[PDB]
RNA sequence: CUCCGCAUAAGCCUGCGUCAGAUUAAAAUGAACUGACAAUUAACAGCCCAAUAUCUACAAUCAACCAACAAGUCAUUAUUACCCUCACUGUCAACCCAACACAGGCAUGCUCAUAAGGAAAGGUUAAAAAAAGUAAAAGGAACUCGGCACCUGUUUACCAAAAACAUCACCUCUAGCAUCACCAGUAUUAGAGGCAGUUCAGCUGU
RNA sequence: GCUACCUAAGAACAGCUAAAAGAGCAAGAUUUAUAGGUAGAGGCGACAAACCUA
RNA sequence: GCUAAACCUAGCCCCAAACCCACUCCACCUUACUACCAGACAACCUUAGCCAAACCAUUUACCCAAAUAAAGUAUAGGCGAUA
């Protein structure tokens, strides 16, 4: 029996749990830049970000009515594979780990680990340890698989001030639910795949979370949590799953760090975050004097457009396009 | 003539009335004031009920009759589940159109050279198809329902990586989901083609016309060929409720209005479920002179004349392992009559990408006669799927 | 529940219907007929009789091409995928039927005797004396309920005022009225009867289950 | 807020809460509907409050203190309901004369019983009702048999009831000789 | 081998066989419903 | 074997039984195709809470209060008392006319009504 | 409320309203522990998760994040001197998370 | 020690959680009995869908090649109608049907020897008889009812033999037809009947 | 809810010779979960005159 | 000396007399006690065997409106039993 966490979840302040769960330190804003001791045609991008933006909403013809209740599946979905799948072949030009790169399509994203310990509260077993087992089933809208792993955005002994924040109950009450079933540990394709290091995840939230549910559910700090909540349990597995490719598991903790980068979106609003996986020592054991702390960078979600009217996209944001850019922009560090 | 449907599961007929309703002057003393029902009553006619308001949940549609698009004419309609009985050879017929083997000299030409090829295009179309047979999801053995889309969307992302060489090719997308209509007369009879289904790749700027005047012209002296007692529309839909309207699929100012290619997946798990060889052909034809009926309907009006500047289509149909190539220029308008200029079709057929794909090792006698991975993998079709894709922008 | 008839479509269709298996049970639940059940599940082909069945629209002699012959797990014989105009229907497949083959079905009699082809439909009366028939009907427009088991094949002995006495199978003699339309040529699978059983478990296979009468 | 559902905290862990009378009736009917209507939701804090005090001193395994306080108030709560249900009736007798709010009508079920069927609401009428139509409000012949043997247990039962309190008196007059009357 | 064991426990088929609605089904079910109310059961039926 | 006098609820029976049988919540919508539940706004209770503040009456009574004779309402006391004035003014003054009842408040039928006496159509 | 006939609904048809609701819910310590922003409660039967959302911001202005509903069942167990079962009746409990970081 | 174990389904219905007990098991800690208190929170699962017409010849088997026969779980379109949202219920346990020395029964997934789950000995003595196991000189079945080594299918028995029944083939018998079985069949069909290894060598507490 | 037969829609079956698939050693006339049907003048029965909750 | 013993009520029986029953709210014919969708299923038809004839084969009883008497009479019946 496991608990099968969702990263993209309705359960109130989820985000704090999944550090927990994770051991993760979330911190503002994205990692330092790079240090380092073709020009970008922004016009041609911003073109083609709206190309897409208004061929779901307004140019497609649609043979049957779209309802509130199908616009994330019907308008949402199909514009983020289409912005994705165009601005990887624009910015393969400035960027060669792009014209190599593996693109998924809502392809699953499994993680299994182990963290903290349980005593067992009822019959037969009740007073015997157990293992608190985690499984992570994650679907992301668009994902970009590379064959040369990325670089670390801080060292493998990197540490903050910042504590990771901890549970007085059980998981359960998040709520969170326990299944038996397979586990699974899967960065989006078998591991005779050669593309087996992740680059970027583009997510959609499901319409469940939307941003009008949340506020007239008394919700409105939760928007933030949601698009928190789903990077880190996302990049969590995806660089999880990465690292025990590799052969590294809770006794064998990684030797360098495994990095990813996701784009949280809800159609309309774009949340950029990036997560670096220092630490597989998760079990009470390995985690007994582990100082390794796994770090996850995320900004504010900001909105793309404002309104789309008719042919016409109003209040379109080049700072959350450009973003979108950078994050594609980076590549493997090449050798000597 | 034996009638279908036995008597006893057909609704019973309604019990013999009460005599008191015969007798003139006499009304029948029935239940209907107790509101349920009792044996020793008469039981009541009730007037037709009706609702009195509109409740979607329990709506009930007119009489075929009333709808207002009803036509006594009857229109045959084309659609992407239609299955033609006499596949291409019907296909020809309906879009009166002549066949040519092969692709054109033009599109194979772009693939002749090697400047055209992509690095280690074996090597990566070889990881291509076994990353959509083997490697794509947690099960042991991947289904046609989910290899098929993704080898062929992998398959477009290989041919996209040339955007570096062939800058043009940024001025194309592939879109998803989009449906188009055309209308048009053969012979007196109504035919329309609805289109829905697969990926349909658009460019901004049309694509040059493959056949020269002179080869459109020597399509007169080509004959139609008719197949007999088999009738053109069979296995079409013959709809009565309809209407005779032109859509190319997109509203006025899309940027990527002409459609360069129309990807057609057979992605059944099930055999006969899937469309034959020669039905997906059909298929490709009457999709790809849609289109290009579509966007001539469009840019020269509802005029029914030969084309002046004719259209070219391309369509592309597989069910993951098999590829079929299609290269459609649509030279008239001008259907109505079997005489006349003919639209040209290049059709290449039956071109396999690989023989056979192991998921796992074949051993016999503890010894691994085959390793996982393609079998018979022909390189040959990928040039053509490659030439398609470079039409137009090299 | 109480038994309920599969046989309730009502349109007919070339799609095999899935049937269900009645364990030689009549609507009572008790058994009638002993010594049926089990077998492989099999689905129905509904199979036109009426071999002269015109278009709505169209009337008087059409032709059919035969697309598709095939195994019939639901009877003897093999069974014809037949298109004609934008209609396709199932037929009884003659001896010789095969796929691209073109037959006709006439409702009319001529002055004499037309040559006999196989696998076409003509009246009775205008079937040469002395002809090889299969799918012969009682009465005009009833529908083909004789001569229709693998290899079975009856002969039209004689014409005697607008009726025709026909051998059955089982050599009686048979007269109907010369407008009832046949089929000239035998039923398909003459090698039926030759075929051997052999195992025991190949009669369970075709739905025959034990049956022991004391 | 939350605090609503617990007591003054000066309160807590006083033995005894001093409380006044409940409302009654008469006192309710003076008031109009407007003022009832609030003073539903005062006694319905209350009540909540009360009722959250029991529960936890079952859990603390104590007393509850003052539990009159919990039968006061559901008994002006019962008050409150039937100064204002005597309103509503009272105008719909007035508007249609109709006894009671809810249709209904006297039936005979499959058992043969007499019973009062209360009807409930539907979208379509009655005929063409599906579920409504399988229920039978009649019995068939068979059911007369039962009814008498129902009817002769009844006539026992009463028989034997009105023989006992015979019975009884003759005792009492056995031990008390004055009450001869 | 094994002895007693001829209850094999479904509510399905408790409620379709002996079910209120069952009984109901039939005039000699009613009748069961009867003699049960008759002697005072206090469970007429499953 | 079956346990026949305990209660039956959804906790009992299979998957399915245990589905179908609710604990008497009323509904509030529909399921549409794929199993979604479609809530109505308006079949959902809306709850009517007055403003309290500024109110005197509290949940009890002080002790020290004048005892009164219980005397239940009447379809006559509230004629008496609602309707009589108005038809006693207008008798004096020959106004009144038994075609204008509704002048008084009297209501020829329910239908039309928001909240309609009888069959009742509102809750308590 | 409970135990009254709800008037039907027809689309486009008013609002349902409740003047005098009759649900007297309980608020009680958590037998476990629980999160800092989560309150038990003890409901009636009939009362959903959605009454008790209405019910606690209506009638006693508490913002609520989310509510969770249960049905525990009471044990049967117990039999009298008659050896006849006593009942433990069953009842619901809620569990509702404060809005707004409370 | 492991014979399992964990989970689901079905069944069951609070049935080893806390507190208390004077109740209970061989046991005046335990407690499955009694009293009180607490508890299982949906994402898993159940609970689904507007009408009318129309569409649906091509198995599965790594589905490709070579093959078949018992002939197969998997599909629509047209027009009309439709703007709304996350309710309700299952969720505990050492558990069920039995038998009252587990005598036994019990679907599915995973683990394939366990990371999970368990304890054959109340203490002693070491008589007979009895049960099981192990070892056994020489011999090696001696003495004992009897050792060990016209096709197919069920049955009692079991190494089994035998017979019985079924049944392929075979044979006769009845039947010229359709809208509930036979059969959505049609005499190459359907139904009802009949079918006529020892010895030796070798091993064993027999 | 046992059992016999049947219906609907499911499920299970390692290795070894392995052409042939077969109770060969160890994929079938096999086993098995679910729901339904046949009721005592009866049902069902590869028929023991057996079984149909002793 | 233990185990126990002892008790007088609960009610019940037979008559008489009188023709009984039952809509707080809510739920309940679907898997009863389940707020909320186009029904259609509809009831009526000799009681039988058997107390006995010492078997059994026709044959005997259970109701139709006043206690008594006519009268166990007329009468029926393997003219037997018996009615
Ligand atoms: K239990
Ligand atoms: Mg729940
Ligand atoms: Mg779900
Ligand atoms: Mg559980
Ligand atoms: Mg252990
Ligand atoms: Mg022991
Ligand atoms: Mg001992
Ligand atoms: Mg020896
Ligand atoms: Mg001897
Ligand atoms: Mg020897």
């Amino acid at each position: 029996m496991k608990y099968m966490v969702y990263p993209q979840t309705f359960a109130l302040n989820a985000d704090r749990w999944y550090q927990y769960f994770t051991k993760t330190v979330f911190l503002s804003g994205l990692p330092p830049p790079p240090a380092e001791p073709p020009a970008l045609d922004l016009a041609a991008l911003r073109a083609v970000a709206c190309d897409c933006l208004l061929q779901e909403h307004f140019y497609l013809r649609r043979r049957r009515r779209v309802h509130r209740y199908e616009e994330s599946e019907v308008i949402s979905l199909p514009f983020l594979d289409q912005l994705v799948s165009t601005l990887v072949g624009l910015l393969s030009p400035h960027n060669p780990a792009l014209a190599a790169a593996a693109l998924d399509y809502r392809c699953p994203v499994h993680f299994y680990w182990v963290r903290g310990e349980e005593i067992i509260p009822r019959g037969h077993r009740r007073g015997r340890i157990d293992d608190l087992r985690y499984q992570i089933d994650d679907k992301p809208n668009n994902q970009i698989r590379i064959s040369k792993q990325l670089a670390e955005f801080v060292p493998l002994d990197y540490s903050v001030p910042i504590e990771i924040p901890t549970i007085k109950c059980k998981p359960d009450k998040l709520p969170l639910f326990k299944r038996q079933y397979e586990n699974h540990i899967f960065v989006g394709s078998k591991t005779a795949d050669p593309c087996c290091y992740g680059h970027t995840q583009f997510h959609l939230l499901p319409d469940k979370l939307r941003r009008e549910r949340l506020l007239r559910q008394n919700c409105a700090d939760q928007i933030e949590v949601v698009f928190r909540a789903n990077a880190i349990a996302s990049l969590f597995a995806w660089t999880g799953a990465q690292a025990m490719y590799q052969g590294f598991w809770s006794e064998a903790d990684v030797t360098r760090p495994f990095v990813s980068q996701a784009v949280i979106t809800d159609g309309k609003y774009f949340s950029f975050f990036c997560y670096q996986l220092n630490t597989l020592a998760l079990t009470t054991q390995a985690d007994q004097n582990n100082p390794r702390k796994n770090i996850c960078w995320g900004t504010q979600s900001k909105p793309l457009y404002e309104t789309i009217e008719d042919n016409d996209v109003k209040g379109f944001n080049d700072d959350v396009l450009l973003q979108i850019v950078h994050f594609l922009l980076n590549r493997p560090k090449e050798e000597k | 003539a034996y009638e279908w449907g036995v008597r006893s599961t057909r609704k019973s007929e309604p019990p013999p009335l009460d005599r008191v309703y015969e007798i003139p002057g006499l009304e029948p003393i029935t239940f209907a004031g107790k509101m349920h029902f009792v044996p020793w009553l008469a039981r009541p006619i009730f007037p037709p009920w009706d609702r009195g308001y509109k409740d979607p949940r329990f709506y009930r549609s007119p009489p075929l009759h009333e709808h207002p698009l009803y036509k006594d004419q009857a229109c045959y309609i084309f659609h992407h589940r239609c299955r033609l009985l006499e596949g291409v050879k019907q296909a020809l017929w309906l879009t009166k159109t002549k066949l040519i083997e092969g692709l054109p000299e033009k599109v194979l030409s772009l693939v002749d050279d090697p400047r055209n090829h992509i690095e280690n295009q074996d090597e990566c179309v070889l990881n291509v198809i076994s990353h959509a047979r083997l490697w794509q999801t947690t099960e042991e053995i991947p289904k046609r329902e989910t290899y098929c889309p993704v080898i062929v969307d992998n398959l477009i992302q290989l041919c996209k990586s040339q955007i570096l060489k062939h800058p043009s090719l940024a001025r194309r997308i592939c879109v998803q989901n989009s449906t188009f209509s055309a209308t048009w007369n053969r012979e007196s009879l109504l035919l329309q083609v609805r289109g829905s289904g697969g990926a349909r790749l658009s460019t901004k700027d049309p694509l040059p016309t493959i056949a020269s005047r002179e080869e459109i012209e020597a399509t007169k002296n080509h004959v139609l060929e008719t197949f007999y007692p088999i009738s053109p529309i069979i296995d079409l839909h013959e709809c009565n409720i309809y209407d005779v309207k032109n859509d190319t699929g997109f509203q006025e100012g899309y940027p990527y209005p002409y459609p360069h290619t129309l990807y057609l997946l057979d992605k059944a798990n099930l055999r006969p479920h899937r469309l034959q060889p020669d039905q997906l052909r059909a298929k490709m034809i009457l999709f790809a002179f849609g289109s290009a009926l579509a966007q001539a309907r469009l840019l020269y009006g509802n005029d029914a004349k030969v084309l002046e500047q004719p259209v070219v289509v391309q369509s592309v149909g597989t069910d993951g392992r098999v590829f079929h190539f299609l290269v459609f220029q649509l030279n008239t308008t001008d259907l109505d009559c079997n005489e006349g200029v003919k639209n040209l079709a290049w059709v290449d057929s039956d071109q396999l990408l690989y023989q056979h794909f192991w998921c796992l090792p074949v051993i016999k006698k503890r010894v691994v006669v085959e390793p996982v991975g393609p079998v018979g993998f022909k390189p040959e079709t990928f040039r053509k799927f490659l030439a398609l894709y470079l039409h137009g922008a090299a | 529940a109480n038994f309920v008839s599969w046989k309730s479509r009502t349109k007919y269709t070339i799609t095999p219907v899935k049937m269900r298996k009645s364990g030689g049970r009549d609507h009572t639940g008790r058994i009638r007929v002993h010594g049926i059940g089990g077998g492989h599940k099999q689905r129905y082909r509904m199979i036109d009789f009426l071999r002269f069945r015109p278009e709505e629209t169209k009337s008087g002699p059409f032709e059919e091409k035969v697309i598709q012959v095939r195994y019939d797990p639901c009877r003897s014989a093999d069974i014809a995928l037949v298109a004609g105009g934008s209609r396709k229907r199932w037929i009884i497949a003659t001896e010789n039927m095969q796929a691209g083959d073109t037959i006709l079905n006439s409702n009319h009699i001529g002055r004499m005797a037309v040559a006999a082809r196989e696998g076409d439909a003509h009246p009775l009366g205008a079937l040469p004396v002395g002809t090889l028939i299969n799918n012969v009907e009682s009465e005009p427009g009833r529908g083909a309920q004789y001569i229709r088991a693998a290899g079975t094949c009856g002969v039209l002995l004689r014409k005697v005022n607008g009726t025709a006495i026909i051998q059955l199978p089982s050599k009686r003699q048979m007269q109907v009225l010369e407008t009832c339309v046949a089929t000239v040529g035998r039923v398909s699978n003459v090698d039926h009867n030759k075929r051997v059983i052999g195992k025991a478990g190949r009669n369970r296979w075709l739905g025959k289950r034990p049956n022991s009468g004391r | 807020g939350l605090e609503e559902f617990f007591d003054d905290p000066k309160n807590w862990g006083q033995e005894k809460v001093k409380s006044g009378a409940a409302w009654t009736c008469q006192q309710l009917r003076n008031k109009s509907n407007e003022d009832l209507h609030k003073l539903w939701y005062v006694l319905l804090k209350e009540r909540n409050m009360l009722l959250t005090l029991e529960q936890e001193a079952k859990r603390q395994r104590l007393p509850m203190p003052s539990p009159e306080r919990l039968d006061k108030v559901v008994d002006s709560m019962d008050a409150l309901d039937k100064v204002v249900q005597e309103r509503e009736d009272a105008l719909r007798l007035l508007q249609t004369g109709q006894e009671r709010a809810r249709p209904g009508a006297w039936r005979r079920d499959i058992f043969g019983r007499i019973i009062w069927h209360k009807f409930k609401q539907w979208v379509i009428p009655w005929h063409l009702n599906k579920r409504y139509n399988r229920k039978r409000f009649f019995a068939l012949p068979y059911v007369d048999h039962f009814l008498r043997l129902e009817r002769e247990k009844r006539a026992r039962i009463k028989a034997r009831k009105e023989n006992l309190e015979r019975k009884k008196a003759k005792i009492l007059l056995k031990k008390f000789p004055h009450l001869a009357e | 081998k094994a002895r007693g064991n001829e209850y094999q426990p479904s509510n399905i088929k408790r409620k379709n066989k002996h079910g209120w609605v069952r009984r109901l089904s039939t005039p000699a079910g009613v009748q069961v419903i009867l003699r049960r109310m008759l002697k005072g059961r206090k469970s007429l039926s499953h | 074997g079956a346990d026949r006098m305990s209660k039956w609820t959804s906790k009992r029976g299979p998957r399915s039984f245990r589905g179908r049988k609710g604990r008497g919540a009323k509904g509030i919508g529909f399921l549409t195709s794929g199993w979604r539940f479609v809530q109505i706004k308006e079949m959902v209770p809306e709850f009517v809470v007055p403003d309290l503040t500024g109110f005197k009456l509290k949940p009890y009574v002080s002790y020290l209060a004048p005892e009164s004779e219980e005397t239940p309402l009447t379809a006559a006391q509230l004629f008496s008392e609602a309707v009589a004035p108005a038809i006693e003014k207008d008798f004096k003054d020959g106004t009144f006319d038994p075609d204008n009842l509704e002048k008084y408040g009297f209501e020829p039928t329910q239908e039309g009504k928001l909240f309609q006496l009888y069959p009742r159509n509102f809750l308590r | 409320a409970r135990n009254v006939v709800y008037p039907l609904y027809r689309l486009g048809g008013p609002q349902l309203r409740v003047f005098r609701t009759n649900f007297f819910i309980q608020l009680v310590r958590p037998g476990v522990a629980q999160p800092e922003d989560t309150v038990q409660f003890r409901i009636p039967m009939e009362m959903t998760r959605v009454d008790l959302r209405n019910y606690l911001e209506g009638i006693y202005n508490v913002p609520v994040a989310a509510v969770r509903t249960r049905v525990q069942h009471g044990s049967n167990k117990r039999r009298d001197h008659r050896n006849v079962r006593i009942k433990k009746p069953d009842y619901k409990v809620a569990y509702v998370q404060l809005a707004h970081g409370q």
